[PDB]
């Protein structure tokens, strides 16, 4: 289904791999697509967050507190953590229901937030981004595109 | 798809 992603959207989850590697990580997990999101800087999820007050700063801090890094750098593919896949395929139907053939950026949050369960949900809530407030957030600058 | 970067 990465075909189906634009290239911003795969941009985010190659880095999101290169996010965890960097923190000695062994998984790349869905706080790890939440800093990808935030780092790859251009997209409609990367100025959600923004827009909330999530910075790639405060984000960081909270991974650091909740996982901490491990002792090495990694080599090679980096698996995807259980959450992690389940967010990427529900970018899929959120894609879908908002009348888009691709996956953008916006998906992967909104898909994010849909889990709702693992460590970039705990961290949203943590540095004060509701769920319902990020999806609500996301659908406003949606709906300013259409202008 | 759907284990690794871009599997």
């Amino acid at each position: 289904m990465y075909e189906r992603f634009t290239d911003r959207a795969r941009r985010v989850v190659v880095l999101a791999q290169e996010e965890a590697r960097m923190l000695n990580h062994n998984y790349i997990g869905t706080e790890h697509i939440l800093l990808g999101l935030i780092h790859e800087g251009e997209g409609v999820a990367a100025k959600s967050l923004e827009s909330l007050g999530i910075s790639l700063e405060g984000v960081r801090s909270q991974v650091e507190e909740i996982i901490g890094q491990g002792q090495q750098a990694p080599s090679g593919h980096i698996p995807f953590t259980p959450r992690a896949k389940k967010v990427l395929e529900l970018s899929l139907r959120e894609a879908l229901q908002l009348g888009h053939n691709y996956i953008g950026t916006e998906h992967i949050l909104l898909g994010l937030i849909r889990e709702g369960e693992g460590v970039a949900a705990q961290v949203l809530v943590k540095l004060g981004a509701e769920l319902t407030r990020v999806r609500q957030q996301v659908i406003q600058l949606l709906s300013g595109y259409l202008e | 798809w759907l284990a690794f970067v871009l599997v």
